[PDB]
């Protein structure tokens, strides 16, 4: 595991090619598509929303283990659209990022210093010929009490914005799409309901109203942002928000 | 490796006040070009002459590649 | 193994001195640059090192920079060491020596850069020296370096006289310079003037680093307009 | 007129899931002249033909002492095997000291392992190209265990490595029911590995100094004979 | 086109071809499985028999880390070495620190954190090994599968190898006829079935079955290995249904 | 010696004898060792504090500056606006800190808290806080010229005035 | 002839428009915002950046890139000058440690040079207000007016016609807004632009009141009703 000197090609190594381009960063956005699971997260008026497809098509897992929401700190969690392994390291790095920051500054750590930290450390990665970038997408969810609501994605480049609303996967320009003409629609910056119940609600309606496709209990995962607590809901409370779409219209 | 063998055979004489094995600095010197100064060769044959208490009159073959042999009589070179 | 730092340098503007029997004169020209690249700048030809040595330079501004900057150190801290200034010499061969360094060691690149290095001490009088990125350096009567070297070194040689006074090494650097320049007139914003002379009338060196309008008088004395 | 891509380095797979620079490490075994090694549960024996340069030339060693209870032999590479014996010592020496215990010969054998497996993990190394047998005795009874360079270390009760072993090897497999009930008499199981080294030698012949023979197991320390010593086994 | 000649890379895909290569490694290697059971984790290994001169209660395919995790593993034989030592270092490095036997989850995190760090280097390369490792803590019964990327799961039941395909297609089935979950004894049983069944496409070389268990009612959460009377019953089971 | 600090209704105040003691544009310290006191950790909190504000890009706590001063120090009064609100802090050689409605520390202590005691007000409007910081330091005094004092409302910048009394 | 460093210039020529101005009374930076997305809150980056409180910086290029080289400048700024000379430092004291910073990459092998440009533009008690650009060679050169990115041979034309040694700042804001305006990928409104000033100083973003030495910041970004209030002549 440590550096060392080793030989490559413009395209083996982050190194500018004649056109100033780095392929070695542009295949680790190829790579965040690899698991083929769309995620979709929205703001609400006192919280935000994180969805994810479920696929567990192996009759020999545990689909307990089989997750892509990640709790970073206690206000603040994340999806990850990529590989499993690269979620785990970039999951135990935030957390690892976020506990060192609430020993030294003395307040915990806001949604807009983890994502530029997180984004900062995938620099390094952009740059080192020696280590590789992560082949990985991260949405940073919290209900910050600075920013209020609030979603940041950060990506294999080490760039990061801040979201209205963000979709991430293999079919994510249609839920952009339809997000786009919603928010054309209501002129609001976030989704005009008072409970996290109606947001998680409304976004698993977008969701499938995008993808085409039902979902069962276990075809979806949620994650509810509440200032004090992020948390993901178990399949009988998700049940709640799919029995409450069925029985609204 | 002349002057690391000179460095080895003083550092030897003042710490058991008693003068090298003839061995144990064909060993020195070998042990030099496994760490290259510090699967690489190193430097140049040499014939390792001496008299010691305990193997008497001996003749090494130090090589470049950190290994030898003792030898009745050797020749190298043209 | 050092030639083409030496090639470096023959692009880079050029640089003229001319040395009397009672001073040095300092002339050099800036290249003619974009209109927008600022101009009021420290990163010109005509640099100093102490009260009584001046410098012209051919070859990148980055690499005099540091050695100009390392001579006034070394300049200052002879001078608080001895309370008498430091001899050209003894600038020019320290200066020689710290650019062979980074030219023999392969850790290092070559400086691609070449003074003129000009002065008074009372140990040799007024001395005119050159030095460029192999570390040596040679004494000279008249001297350049950079863009035009070679016509200008036989102007020079056919007009040099070794009696000649300050104002006639004023007037020979100015006319060298008018003979031998790339634009089809000179003007005082692409020339950098220098010299150095024996004070007032009492015994001090006193240089002159000269101002635009200074110029404009010693063109205008000496007939380039 | 052919040119294999994937074995420039130790660190590059085969499409396949081969390591051709780990192999390529074991063939370097079959550069070195043979070794057996054979136990019952009283001894356990090595045997080893020495080579030379030239006839004015001394014998290269072929088996080392790690500590009074346990040692080695080095068919292939002979700078290799003095880097894996240094460290075995070392770790004798460490464990003598720090637990007042002789090293367990298994517990040296997973030490060899995580040393070599390294070298086969990282760039600009090299997998070591020497095969150790190694012999002990300790509180579990008497122990052979044969090394390869790509990490690896196997239980057995005899082997044969090193250039023409499959003769040696062959002789062990059929003779073994014999020489693993060779208990109480070390001279018997010395013999048997005389026996199945000269199997190796095809047409060669065993003299005093081409032959070397070390024994531990009960009362025994680990003992190394040749020269005279080894006069009564040819 | 030399994306698969060293371990950072990424092909145009986005894929590390030197970890799809490493697969292959573990897919060269001796069959072996795991059953999630009510309360335990039982495993089980063709081990293939090289020669008669390997000293047969000494070679043991599988390994123990702590007191209630077992491990198994297919490919490179030197690569599942290390990670084994890695995994009893780490247990026992928990041990010390917190003086309570780890949480499966938390020592399967370590080991795929772990595996995972060999895929960012070109300085290294991937581990050639997957390893099947489960066990008994607070929480009940774990089985894991951890592969040469560092990715891992939790299975009902597990196989890697040469045999993987015959031996899923078999785990598939006593899954959807023992929809509540097996007993640690039909485990055994069933288990010994599934490792004669893997073995029927390599009949050229002799095998021994190996068997070990760790269940909170039959080893009170202790891994074990099954020995003596319950291993040839097991045997006997394997015997008659491979007719 | 100098200290009184007061968490008045809509803001805090700290006063002193002719402290300048200025971590932030919000926060601010008091305090006796002097030389260890504005150049070391009032100098060095107060770049580690910006570069924190920069690189965050929200106003720095009050909660950071104590827990820098707390590890940096590895006796002062600590006083500040926050977008949580207004902070007064004291901290200890034992490693400690303590909050309360208002304070004062060294030789003229128990005198200024008696002051303080006899007038304190939840209600307390900001040129009340400024005259009991005032007076509770005046009649701590029989350095230089008798008061000056650092006053943070909640909407507000710091207004800092070289002497009052 | 071209290297890493030529790849990285053309990482720049790629990289969105920025441009400065240097007036009689103060220095303009400026550059468009462009959104990956119209979901993305664009307030929540930013493009031009406070060094010193008399020092700002704007860039064109690989963003990322930008943003960790001004975290590394502005701890340059502080562990330099603030620490130990208890001061910040002239506009041309920061310029060379960004350059150094610059250098010092595509001088490592196993690095790649940063893939920006930099405009610095500042004030000075000796030097006055100056502009500099500073290339991912590690070069820094002084400027009148210039222009970075795609947009930079048109924009330096323009800027060539219009620069004076007697434009005051808010004609120079003005010929910035022209300029950007003429290279625009976007929209041109105050959310797509963003502008800053080193000018006057101003006492209210100095944040507190009392201590006569200290007077705030020369350095001013211009909130987006500013820029707007100006687009409205524009």
């Amino acid at each position: 595991a440590a550096a060392a000197s080793a030989a490559g090609y413009d395209r083996h190594i982050t190194i500018f090619s004649p056109e100033g381009r780095l392929y070695q960063v542009e295949y680790a956005f190829k790579a965040t598509n690899q698991t083929n699971i769309n995620s979709l997260a929205v703001r609400g008026k006192d919280c935000t929303v994180v969805i994810s497809q479920k696929k567990v098509p192996d009759k020999l897992l545990d689909p307990t283990t089989v997750s892509y929401i990640f709790c970073i700190s206690r206000t603040i969690g994340m999806v990850v659209n990529g590989p499993i392994p690269d979620a785990r390291n970039a999951a135990l790095r935030a957390k690892a990022e976020a506990a060192e920051f609430r020993y030294k500054y003395g307040y915990d750590m806001p949604c807009d210093v983890l994502a530029k930290r997180m984004a900062n450390l995938s620099q390094i990665y952009t740059q080192r010929a020696y280590m590789r970038p992560l082949g990985v997408i991260l949405t940073f969810v919290s209900v910050d009490e600075e920013l209020g609501p609030s979603i940041y994605k950060t990506d294999p480049a080490g760039y990061y914005v801040g979201y209205k609303a963000t979709a991430t996967g293999p079919k994510q320009q249609e839920i952009t799409t339809n997000l786009e003409n919603h928010f054309k629609k209501s002129k609001i910056d976030h989704i005009n309901e008072e409970s996290w119940e109606k947001v998680v609600e409304f976004a698993i309606t977008h969701m499938i109203d995008a993808l085409g496709t039902e979902f069962s209990k276990n075809d979806l995962e949620v994650g509810v942002a509440t200032k004090d607590k992020f948390f993901t809901l178990s399949a009988e409370n998700i049940e709640e928000r799919l029995v409450a779409i069925a029985e609204q219209d | 490796m002349i002057e690391h063998a000179r460095t080895a055979a003083v550092t030897h004489n003042l710490y058991y006040d008693e003068d090298i094995n003839v061995e144990s600095l064909t060993q020195s010197v070998c042990d030099l070009a496994l760490r290259f100064g510090e699967s690489r060769p190193f430097g140049v044959a040499l014939l390792i002459a001496g008299h010691d208490a305990d193997d008497g009159y001996q003749l090494f073959h130090a090589e470049p590649s950190g290994t030898f042999y003792r030898y009745n009589a050797k020749a190298i070179g043209s | 193994q050092v030639e083409y730092a030496l090639e470096s340098i023959s692009h880079a503007g050029t640089a003229i001195g001319i040395m009397a029997s009672d001073g040095i004169v300092l002339a050099a020209e800036r290249k003619v640059t974009s209109t927008l690249l600022e101009q009021d700048t420290s990163t010109e030809k005509l640099y100093k090192l102490n009260d009584k040595i001046a410098v012209a330079v051919a070859g990148l501004t980055a690499d005099a920079e540091i050695l100009i900057n390392t001579a006034r150190i070394h300049a200052q801290n002879y001078l608080k060491t001895y309370n008498e200034d430091i001899p050209v010499e003894i600038l020019v061969r320290r200066l020689s020596d710290i650019k062979q360094g980074y030219t023999q060691h392969g850790g290092l690149r070559p400086f691609g850069v070449s003074f003129i290095y000009a002065g008074y001490d009372d140990r040799y009088g007024y001395q005119l020296y050159t030095s460029n990125p192999s570390g040596n350096y040679t004494g000279w009567k008249a001297i350049s370096v950079g863009a035009n070297t070679s016509a200008a070194q036989t102007l020079l040689q056919m007009d040099y006289k070794d009696d000649m006074k300050v104002d006639d090494a004023i007037e020979l650097a100015l006319k060298t310079l008018s003979k031998t320049t790339d634009s089809s007139a000179l003007t005082y914003d692409r020339l950098e003037f220098a010299t150095i002379r024996k004070g007032a009338n009492d015994g001090e060196v006193y240089q002159k680093i000269f101002k635009p309008q200074e110029i404009k008088d010693i063109l205008v004395k000496t007939g380039i307009t | 007129m052919f040119r294999n891509n994937y074995d420039g380095d130790t660190v590059t797979f085969s499409p396949t899931g081969r390591l051709f620079q780990v192999e390529y490490a074991l063939e370097a075994i079959k550069q070195g002249s043979v070794t057996v090694g054979l136990r019952s549960n009283t001894h356990a024996v090595l045997v080893a033909l020495k080579r030379n340069a030239d006839e004015l030339s001394s014998y290269q060693k072929k088996i080392i002492k790690c500590d009074e209870h346990m040692g080695l032999s080095l068919a292939g590479l002979a700078p290799d095997a003095r880097v894996l014996s240094n460290y075995l010592r070392q770790q004798c020496n460490y464990s003598s000291l720090v637990f007042n215990r002789k090293l367990a010969v298994e517990r040296a054998g997973h030490l060899l392992c995580d040393k070599a497996q390294k070298n086969t993990q990282s760039y600009g190394g090299r997998p070591y190209g020497v095969g150790l047998l190694i012999i002990g005795y300790d509180k579990s009874g008497a122990h052979l265990l044969e090394f390869q360079p790509s990490g690896n270390v196997t239980e057995l009760y005899g082997t044969a490595i090193g250039a023409r072993s499959q003769g040696a090897k062959t002789y062990l497999e059929r003779t073994l029911d014999t020489f693993i009930k060779i208990d109480g008499n070390p001279d018997e199981l010395i013999k048997a590995g005389v026996e199945a080294i000269s199997q190796s030698l095809r047409d060669e012949s065993l003299t005093v100094d081409n032959l070397s023979i070390a024994i531990v197991g009960k009362d025994t320390p680990f003992t190394i004979y040749d020269g005279e010593a080894v006069a009564k086994y040819i | 086109t030399g994306y698969d000649l060293s371990n950072s890379v990424f092909s145009p895909d986005g894929r590390n071809f030197q970890v799809e290569y490493a697969v292959k490694a573990v897919e060269n290697g001796t069959t072996s499985i795991g059953i999630k059971c009510n309360d335990g984790v039982v495993f089980a290994v063709e081990k293939l028999i090289t020669s008669k001169l390997l000293v047969p209660q000494k070679n043991v395919k599988i390994q123990v880390v702590d007191r209630h995790i077992g491990c198994v593993y297919s490919g490179l034989i030197p690569d599942g070495r290390h990670l084994v030592n890695r995994g009893r270092e780490e247990a026992a490095s928990f041990k010390k620190l917190y003086k309570t036997p780890i949480p499966i989850p938390a020592f399967a995190d370590r080991l795929g954190q772990y595996v995972q760090a060999h895929t960012l280097y070109n300085s290294v390369r991937p581990f050639g090994v997957s390893t099947i490792f489960g066990g008994v803590d607070k929480n009940g019964a774990h089985l894991y599968m951890l592969e040469p990327s560092g990715s891992y799961w939790g299975y009902k039941g597990a196989a890697t190898g040469k045999g993987r395909q015959s031996a899923k297609a078999e785990l598939e089935k006593l899954v959807d006829h023992h929809p509540e979950g097996l007993s640690a004894r039909e485990a055994v049983k069933q288990a010994a079935k599934i490792i004669y069944l893997a073995h029927e496409d390599n009949k050229e070389k002799d095998f021994e079955l190996e068997i070990s268990w760790c269940s909170l009612s039959e080893t009170n959460g202790l891994h074990k290995f099954v020995k003596g009377d319950l291993l040839q019953e097991a045997i006997d089971f394997a015997q008659k249904e491979i007719n | 010696t100098t200290i009184v600090g007061v968490k008045f209704n809509n803001g805090v105040v700290i006063a002193a004898d002719t402290k300048l003691h200025r971590i932030s544009p919000k926060i601010w310290c008091a305090g006796a060792g002097t030389a260890a006191d504005t150049e070391a950790v009032t100098q060095l909190i107060g770049s580690n504090i910006e570069l924190h504000s920069l690189y965050t890009s929200r106003e720095p706590r009050v909660v950071s500056a104590l827990q820098m001063l707390k590890q940096h120090l590895f006796y002062l009064i600590v006083a500040g606006v926050d977008p949580t609100g207004s902070h007064l802090f004291s901290i200890h050689a034992h490693g400690s800190t303590d909050v309360g409605y208002y304070l004062s520390l060294g030789s003229g202590s128990l005198a200024a808290m008696a002051v303080l005691e006899s007038h304190w007000k939840q209600d307390l409007t900001k040129e009340e806080a400024i005259k009991l910081a005032s007076d509770a330091i005046q009649a701590g005094i029989w350095s230089g010229s008798n008061v000056d004092v650092c006053v943070m409302e909640i909407g507000k910048d710091a207004e800092y005035l070289r002497n009052y009394l | 002839k071209l290297g890493q460093i030529d790849y990285a210039l053309t990482a720049v020529k790629q990289g969105v428009t920025s441009l400065g101005i240097k007036a009689t009374n103060g220095v303009v930076i400026a550059t468009e915002k462009k959104s990956s997305s119209p979901l993305a809150m664009s307030e929540t980056l930013s493009k031009v950046s406070l060094l010193t409180p008399d020092i700002g910086a704007v860039y064109s290029g690989m963003g990322p890139d930008y943003r960790v080289l001004v975290d590394k400048s502005r701890k340059v700024a502080h562990t330099s000058y603030k620490r130990i000379y208890g001061e910040y430092p002239p506009t041309k004291l920061l310029v060379s440690e960004v350059a150094k910073i610059m250098q010092e990459a595509t001088q490592s092998g196993g690095v790649r040079p940063f893939g920006v440009s930099l405009l610095i533009a500042g004030h000075d008690e000796f030097n006055g207000f100056s502009l500099y650009q500073v290339d991912p060679s590690g070069s820094y050169f002084p400027w009148k007016a210039t222009a970075i990115g795609k947009g930079s041979v048109a924009a330096k034309t323009f800027l060539e016609k219009r620069w004076n040694d007697e434009l005051e700042l808010e004609d120079a804001i003005h010929i910035a807004l022209l300029t950007l305006k003429e290279s625009v990928e976007g929209e041109f409104n105050g959310d797509t632009i963003e502008l800053a000033i080193i000018g006057d100083e101003n006492p209210d973003l100095l944040g507190y009141t009392g201590i006569p030495t200290d007077k705030g910041p020369r350095f001013r970004k211009l909130t987006s009703q500013e820029i707007n209030d100006r687009l409205e002549a524009l």
